[PDB]
RNA sequence: CGCAAGACGGACCAGAGCGAAAGCAUUUGCCAAGAAUGUUUUCAUUAAUCAAGAACGAAAGUCGGAGGUUCGAAGACGAUCAGAUACCGUCGUAGUUCCGACCAUAAACGAUGCCGACUGGCGAUGCGGCGGCGUUAUUCCCAUGACCCGCCGGGCAGCUUCCGGGAAACCAAAGUCUUUGGGUUCCGGGGGGAGUAUGGUUGCAAAGCUGAAACUUAAAGGAAUUGACGGAAGGGCACCACC
RNA sequence: CCCCAUGAACGAGGAAUUCCCAGUAAGUGCGGGUCAUAAGCUUGCGUUGAUUAAGUCCCUGCCCUUUGUACACACCGCCCG
């Protein structure tokens, strides 16, 4: 945990890669390159419940732990990719999208950037749940 | 009887019509049944927005939007309450609701 | 359905007259 | 606190403002007295009720006109404006200004006085 | 949380909430800075001007 | 993976952008250290960094965002090189709405050295003067013309050019601007950009001419 | 970060277009085809509707090959439930894809034959043509494009109402109908029994077409109105309701 | 009704459920009614005297509008194999 040559004078970045896709919420703090990475943390890992895995309380308690493991490295800033869910699937934020930014601003770390990252199809397979669809 | 003139809706001159697949009943209708609801949202919901802006590497930075189109078909439309019974009267209306 | 059901009952029911007659021959 | 006053007290009171407009003061006290005398009131908590909203609707039409009830001094003065507004008589500087197309008119009206003329951009909205 | 305890106090009450009335709705201003604001749920009876006594303010509310 | 403390086997570097912007100092970036078998810049080659170009440049859009990779380490300095250009996905779908009609076209391209390009373009109808209608669209015919004009400017400029020079013209985006003028008489539109860039071959490292981008 | 395979063309895409109907959305090229409009060109009644007969005709299915991601009848599990062969979750065969042959059916719905004439208003939108005071784009132009204003055809629709019709719902056609007759094809006769029985005909199969009677019954059905009811929606209320 | 003797269950109550918002709940006594003899009942009266709410439509139920219906013996309805 041993930090960078120059912090002191200008603030260094790492990629906050949120996913929120519902049963669950990730936290994964990487590199500017994301080749390698550091600590990672999910909702499902503070609770286990099975269904408090996607909880808004969850998703704060993981933000609230990831920005101490930034600090301790040197990590002060963070540009942030956000992810819904996506893969021919509903890429609406989970209720651990608003909560998480909210938590890692406040416990003391600085925003680069913040965007939408998704894997949208351009028209692809066919989805789950037949002609139909689920109806229960 | 006939509740419309329209039947189901907009479909003039035409034979079939492209199917989609609902979003949230994952079900499947027709292009031209489907209630299109476009949607604008603000990244932090803009509730946290005055907690976000103050701390930053940047003086200024207007945060993007998230943008989702979607389409839901008549029953995952009624349960979730974009619409409802209307009077036999006023169902006739091409105008959207006041903003 | 109820209606499509009788019909397809029926059908299977048909489909069986047939059989047994076809068996004699 | 609920209750609204009943409409056995609206419709008499603005009868009994009107025909005795110049006997009433702004006090409750004076205007339930009045009430009494001018005329028969078959009870006394009902003659204090309806006392105390024609004391009330008699705040408001000394700042003007109260619908469905009419004192004679605002037929007055609703006249003296109908015989006459103050505002001068003119119409409305005496001279007339024309566009094109407005005098092509005036020539098929077999007439042609006082010619000006303003001109006329092209076109309907943009 | 473990965080030293919070005090923060009442600006304005807006509505009761709860499956019976059983909550109440209030904006409050943090009281240690105004500009910061956050909207909770409270169990009593709340009225205008008083100070609660909030255990953390991670929490964000805005209904039940 | 399951040591301890993995994060102080880890050696910093730092990373630099080819002079042609204001900052050149892109950032810090780390890789394990040198083993017995695997050895740190060797893995610390073929890296991708998204970066955006208001950060570098510093006069100019937040929107275009653009690849780079480590093509060489040299002694605690790695240098980049050109990779493709991509875009935001916010202003992509902003301009992007009903009552226009959307215009797109692409080419593969050579530079004058190895490098290969597969560049992909962008037009919008424009609401046109200040109409009473209510849509603006374009025929079947007019939008094969702009079309046509479109694939005709963006393989011109680059076929033209050697590799530094086309990056050159895609910094201030001076490639789309020429081409909303060009198409304007067919039917005048109001937008041009260069939504992607996609590099498919280079010739080798050629670190002469490596070091010629970062002086 | 790179690679492979098959599938598929989102957002732009709408009471918009084209097609005889079924249907038809990434680029570019090639091949043939068609409508509308313009026309002081040509032919001179060459037409309309149609037994026999003919072409095309979704999805599923059958036969023989290729291919096989994704989804998925069948099937195997896990739950829920008194039970649960179901709803829900996981896995998964046939199939889904393509090539070559069959199969002729659908709420193949506008539940509204085709051709022709006459009878209100208004604003739009797609295509062609015509006119014009205006702006804008390029060489200042002309040629031309974009917008603006108006007109004439034919097309998809809407709004409007004491034209008239209709049992009413509604409809510028479902109108011009006891004041009953423009041209012509198909088809109906209380509800069941029954698209069954039977013979014919077609198909490899699955089935399609044609298609009864004995016997039974006084109702079946359409539109509209008033109530009641709703594990429908919106308002409001009670310590015989709750907190 | 009185006197002396005899001296049981019961150690605060399972599943459920009732009533109540100010001189109100609860504690506590007295008069009337029935009455030859007799209130653990009912009907009135004082005295002592809190907690908790100032709400909501969640449950139970009721009023009004809109909507759907093959129901009108009115969902405790009707109807299928």
């Amino acid at each position: 945990s041993l930090g960078p040559q120059v912090a002191e004078g200008e603030n260094v970045f790492g990629v906050c890669h949120i996913f929120a896709s519902f049963n669950d919420t990730f936290v994964h703090v990487t590199d500017l390159s994301g080749k390698e990475t550091i600590c990672r943390v999910t909702g499902g890992m503070k609770v286990k419940a099975d269904r408090d895995e996607s909880s808004p309380y969850a998703a704060m308690l993981a933000a609230q732990d990831v920005a101490q493991r930034c600090k301790e490295l040197g990590i002060t800033a963070l540009h942030i990719k956000l992810r819904a869910t996506g893969g021919n699937r509903t890429k609406t934020p989970g209720p651990g999208a608003q909560s998480a930014l909210r938590a890692l601003a406040r416990s003391g770390m600085k925003i680069g950037r913040i965007e939408d990252v998704t894997p949208i199809p351009s028209d692809s397979t066919r989805r789950k749940g037949g002609r139909r669809g689920r109806r229960l | 009887t006939k509740k419309r003139r329209n039947n189901g809706r907009a479909k003039k001159g035409r034979g079939h019509v492209q199917p989609i697949r609902c979003t949230n009943c994952a079900c499947c209708v027709p292009k031209d049944k489907a209630i299109k609801k476009f949607v604008i949202r603000n990244i932090v919901e803009a509730a946290a927005v005055r907690d976000i802006s103050e701390v930053s590497v940047f003086d200024a930075y207007v945060l993007p939007k998230l943008y989702v189109k979607l389409h839901y078909c008549v029953s995952c439309a009624i349960h979730s309450k974009v619409v409802r019974n209307r009077s036999r009267e006023a169902r006739k209306d091409r105008t959207p609701p006041p903003r | 359905m109820r209606a499509k059901w009788r019909k397809k009952r029926m059908r299977r029911l048909k489909r069986k007259r047939r059989k047994m007659r076809q068996r004699s021959k | 606190m609920g209750r609204v006053r009943t409409k056995t007290v609206k419709k008499a009171a603005r009868v009994i403002i009107e025909k005795y407009y110049t006997r009433l003061g702004n006090d409750f006290h004076t205007n339930k007295r009045v009430c009494e005398e001018i005329a028969i009131i078959p009870s006394k908590k009902l003659r204090n009720k309806i006392a105390g909203y024609v004391t009330h609707l008699m705040k408001r039409i000394q700042r003007g006109p109260v619908r469905g009830i009419s004192i004679k001094l605002q037929e007055e003065e609703r006249e003296r404006r109908d015989n006459y507004v103050p505002e001068v008589s003119a119409l409305d500087q005496e001279i007339i200004e024309v566009d094109p197309d407005t005098k092509e008119m005036l020539k098929l009206l077999d007439f042609g006085s006082l010619s000006n003329l303003q001109v006329t951009q092209p076109t309907v909205g943009m | 949380r473990v965080q030293p305890i919070k005090l923060a106090r009442v600006t304005k009450v807006l509505g009761r909430t709860g499956s019976q009335g059983q909550c109440t709705q209030v904006r409050v201003e943090f009281m240690d800075d105004t500009s910061r604001s956050i909207i909770r749920n409270v169990k009593g009876p709340v009225r205008e001007g008083d100070v609660l006594t909030l255990l953390e303010s991670e929490r964000e509310a805005r209904r039940l | 993976k399951k040591v301890v403390d993995p994060f102080s086997k880890k050696d910093w570097y730092d990373v630099k952008a080819p002079a042609m912007f204001n900052i050149r100092n892109i950032g810090k970036t780390l890789v394990t250290r040198t083993q017995g078998t695997k050895i740190a810049s060797d893995g610390l080659k073929g890296r991708v960094f998204e970066v955006s170009l208001a950060d570098l440049q510093n006069d100019e859009v937040a929107f275009r965002k653009f690849k780079l990779i480590t093509e060489d380490v040299q002694g605690k300095n790695c240098l980049t090189n050109f990779h493709g250009m991509d875009l935001t996905r916010d202003k992509m779908c902003s301009m992007v709405k009903k009552w226009q009609t959307m215009i797109e076209a692409h080419v593969d391209v050579k530079t004058t050295d190895g490098y290969l390009l597969h560049l992909f373009c962008v037009g919008f109808t424009k609401k046109c003067n200040n109409q009473i209608r209510k849509t603006s669209y374009a025929q079947h015919q007019q939008v094969r013309q702009i079309r046509k004009k479109m694939m005709e400017i963006m393989t011109r400029e680059v076929q033209t050019n050697d590799l530094k020079e086309v990056v050159n013209k895609l910094i201030p985006d001076s490639i789309g601007k020429d081409i909303e003028k060009a198409c304007q008489s067919i039917y005048p539109l109001h937008d041009v950009f260069v939504r992607k860039v996609k590099m498919l071959k280079k010739p080798k490292f050629e670190l002469g001419k490596l070091m010629e981008l970062h002086g």
